[PDB]
RNA sequence: GGUGAUGGCCUACCAAGGCGACGACGGGUAGCCGGCCUGAGAGGGUGACCGGCCACACUGGGACUGAGAUACGGCCCAGACUCC
RNA sequence: UGUAAACCUCUUUCAGCACAGACGAAGCGCAAGUGACGGUAUGUGCAGAAGAAGGACCGGCCAACUACGUGCCAGCAGCCGCGGUAAUACGUAGGGUCCGAGCGUUGUCCGGAAUUACUGGGCGUAAAGAGCUCGUAGGUGGUUUGUCGCGUUGUUCGUGAAAACUCA
RNA sequence: ACGCAUUAAGUACCCCGCCUGGGGAGUACGGCCGCAAGGCUAAAACUCAAAGGAAUUGACGGGGGCCCGCACAAGCGGCGGAGC
């Protein structure tokens, strides 16, 4: 490429796909699930993971996870979304971060406690 | 937040000299633990994790504060292990630790921690003081009645004084005359390893 | 047509160094002139001559091998090309190879190697780099 | 005395009408850290015995380096079959700036303070062979003023020489400290 | 050069111009 | 004619001219800069604090006084909105 | 576990109790007054470890490992991927690494990314040479004499607010 | 790497076209041209963690060349037919 095609023309950068669209600039969103439920993944990956089906504040619904083993999760829960990409399912991208208006810790998660909102051992 | 555990802890781990009398050193110079006799993998990483993990363990200071003292010393137009090594060096605690007046790295923290010293005219309770060419260290008033302190000045037959020191007073008065120099130091590790660690 | 006369002779002494051919003739020019001169003076050919042809003059190179055929030149490549014209402020004037390697400067006092282009303060056009 | 290393350990296998004969390879680079630096690629089906041969290897075929105090003299571009690397003089209190392969050639070397870095092929084996062709396309200043006729004056710059008489008497007492 | 692209390149071109034959009329008697 | 002043800034009149591929005319976004972050370096992102300019004062216009007015805690008018 | 423990001792920072107590003011005023901060900062004396440590990770990338419970499960995961009772990759045990009054996760931006390649890339088969020519605007241009100094290049004044960045 | 190697895929400059993961798609919408067929310019959501180029070993081939085994051909007696 001569530069007087550089000039004529321009460099014409790519852009990287943002992701995580329903926070819009937000690292956490507040969310009101329509529905809470399990679903399996991929074939190698036998097993039934726990999802909800939320209305977040954005106005944009979302398939997000649940990490951790317990819930005390149902319809018109009041709970706290936050952004982590799970390989296993399809489109899904959107934690429940656990602790936060609703959703009670699990019990006695004694390592690891920061991250799934668990109370010290007294 | 200074450090509080074992020190023959990292001693075991690493497997070096930094306190001297350490006689569990001696009898257990392999890492401690249920996989104390275990074997560990080698690497550039880790070759360059225990250098500075040596030093600032020896001399108490902490990683983030050690990177500040690099940053200063890459700032330098001088060459940034060596220089780091001079500015390292250039503590209170660790000159009075070589000028000899105390047992342990600990115990001259302590030392400058507990505002037992004088300098100039003004009470220093500064572990990290920068003593520069030409400062009159002057002591206290009331360090004459501290009794292990007594019998530290009475019977400090402890590691030498190095080249750079003197003590010029009857009150144990410790004078700066030159600062350190790495052909003379003749300390562990050198800092090249950790030069390249933090310009990683 | 043709349009980079100090290209095609890099080029062309690029060529016979990688023939290992002893000599050169191409057609004259001053500036060329100036070039074999200059490279003379910093030791890469032995010596050149300029010579006549049917209706231009023409330059002739002896170019120079070491005893053992180890090639007096590694390399070399033009800068200043037409389209880009590559300008020098002197506190910029390029070092080649820890400063080894020649520049070709042309300027006011014509055409003038990388140090002495340093030692007298101006400078200008480059034309080459050299090694 | 001479440091040896391993930068690379792949597991190959030619394929039988039965099934997959396995093997091992070695990458060896060995130096005796001054400026002695050579190359093996062993193979067998023993890790050991494939690093063997490929000390062995590297114990014939050194190759000789224009270092300096523990700085070459000069910048240069090694480019090989795929690998690139772009070796560039540093100043004393550097360190040995580069990956894995590169850092371990140069370390064989005893190259303290310079730098490189990788533009293309990843893979060590032809990393390597572009480090090793910009070794051996650094030039001696003392080879082009004897090339071309010119003193090592007319021929190379003040800061150089500065080095060299600097690094020539550390070098004087070093020895007189060591033997006399 | 392998195949398998042309192939599916063939495969996408067909079908489309399939569909475009299926729909020659709706497209002319609704493009008005 | 008009202003502190040049000026289609306005006025009646004469010619029909002007701009545009170097992007007019349009749409989308957005306050600008000293700067801040990163980077070997170029360059990219970006405009917290502080400093300097621009614009705004519920919405939309206008004028007054006056050395000097987007006249935020002045006026007038029309809306919208709350109270008596 | 681990020199850790008590327990023989020492100094007691930093908190706490009580008295002393500020520059900021060559100021202002012609009045006896003039400190919100502020009775703090700073001191000086008394008692004594008495009032004080947690967080993430551990297969490699990336320094640090074993046992126990479930065993295609529940579950973890930044990537490879881990799990069908014997898991150093799941929850917990002890243990160890990292950091430290913070520790991890999240969100964006830069770098890495020579991954828009002016510095610094490519087009036979990996993505990439218009189906081939003529040609407008434009870009580029042989040899030599003379000339202008527009570019370019050299110095000096003017300027680049201050704050910034860096050296002392 | 295959391979090009004076008819260069190397050596250097001039000009131009063109590319920036695969798929979606050279598709949709809008437009220009076209009697029609349809051509040109030309995306996005969304999704995969690869798609791909060259060469090696093995196997395979209703590709080939050379060969052996009651493998077939020839000659015999059986199974499958009934009883146990």
């Amino acid at each position: 490429p001569t530069i007087q095609q550089l000039v004529r023309k321009g460099r014409r950068d790519k852009i990287a796909k943002v992701k995580t669209a329903a926070l819009k600039g937000s690292p956490q969103r507040r969310g009101v699930c329509t529905r809470v439920y399990t679903t399996t993944p991929k074939k190698p990956n036998s097993a039934l993971r726990k999802v909800a089906r939320v209305k977040l504040t954005s106005q944009v619904e979302v398939t997000a996870y649940i990490p951790g083993e317990g819930h005390n999760l149902q319809e018109h829960s009041m709970v706290l979304v936050r952004g982590g990409r799970v390989k296993d399912l399809p489109g899904v991208r959107y934690k429940i971060i656990r602790g936060s208006l609703d959703t009670q810790g699990v019990k006695n998660r004694k390592q690891a406690r920061s991250r799934y909102g668990a109370k010290k051992e007294k | 937040a200074r450090y509080t555990g074992p020190a023959t802890r990292k001693s075991r781990r690493l497997g070096v000299d930094l306190v001297g009398g350490d006689q569990s050193f001696e009898k257990r110079p392999y890492p401690p633990g249920q996989h104390g006799r275990a074997r560990i993998k080698e690497s550039e990483y880790r070759q360059q994790l225990q250098e500075k993990q040596k030093a600032r363990f020896s001399y108490g200071v902490m990683e983030k504060q050690f990177r500040r003292y690099y940053e200063e010393a890459n700032r330098q137009p001088g060459k940034t292990g060596d220089n780091l090594l001079r500015i390292l060096e250039s503590r209170l605690d660790n000159v009075v630790y070589r000028a000899g007046l105390a047992r342990t790295r600990r115990m001259a923290r302590q030392l400058v921690s507990h505002g037992h010293f004088l300098v100039n005219g003004v009470k220093v309770d500064i572990p990290s003081y920068r003593v520069s060419q030409y400062d009159i260290i002057d002591v206290k008033e009331k360090s004459l009645n501290t009794l292990p302190f007594q019998i530290a000045r009475e019977t400090a037959g402890e590691r030498p004084i190095p080249s750079w020191l003197q003590v010029v007073g009857e009150r144990q008065r410790i004078l700066v005359h030159q600062l350190p120099e790495r052909a003379q130091i003749d300390v562990p590790l050198t800092e090249q390893l950790i030069v390249e660690l933090y310009s990683k | 047509t043709m349009t980079d006369p100090i290209a095609d002779f890099l080029t062309r002494l690029r060529n016979a160094n990688s023939a290992y051919h002893d000599e050169v003739t191409l057609p004259h020019s001053k500036l060329k002139a100036n070039i074999a001169e200059i490279l003379k003076r910093e030791g890469y050919i032995s010596d050149y001559r300029t010579e006549d042809a049917r209706v231009g003059k023409s330059l002739v190179v002896q170019l120079k091998y070491g005893p053992s055929r180890e090639r007096s030149i590694a390399g070399l490549r033009r800068v200043s090309k037409p389209g880009l014209r590559v300008y020098a402020k002197s506190t910029n004037l390029p070092r080649v190879l820890g400063g080894l390697g020649v520049a070709i400067i042309s300027t006011s006092s014509g055409l003038l190697t990388d140090r002495q282009a340093a030692r007298q303060g101006v400078g200008g056009e480059v034309l080459a780099y050299v090694w | 005395n001479y440091i040896e290393r391993v930068v690379s350990i792949n597991r190959v296998s030619k394929v039988v009408k039965g099934g997959r004969r396995f093997s091992f390879t070695a990458l060896v680079i060995v130096g005796d850290g001054k400026g002695m630096v050579g190359v093996g690629y062993g193979k067998a089906k023993e890790v050991p015995a494939a690093i063997a041969k490929g000390v062995e290897e590297a114990r014939k075929n050194f190759f000789r380096v224009p270092l300096i105090g523990s700085t070459i003299t000069h910048p240069v571009q090694g480019e090989a079959a795929a690998g690139v690397v772009m070796l560039r003089p540093a100043s004393p209190g550097t360190g040995v700036i580069a990956g894995g392969a590169a850092r371990a050639v140069l370390e064989c070397a005893g190259v303290h303070d310079i730098l490189a870095k990788s533009l293309g092929s990843d893979n060590a084996i032809n990393v390597v062979h572009a480090t090793v062709a910009a070794l051996k396309l650094l030039q001696r200043p003392e080879e082009v003023a004897a090339r071309r006729g010119l003193p090592i004056e007319d021929v190379a710059p003040a800061g150089m020489l500065k080095a060299r008489r600097e690094s020539e008497a550390l070098a004087a007492a070093a020895a007189r400290e060591g033997s006399a | 050069g392998s195949v398998i692209k042309k192939r599916r390149k063939r495969m996408s071109k067909k079908k489309h111009r399939k569909l475009l034959r299926r729909t020659r009329v709706q497209r002319r008697k609704l493009g008005k």
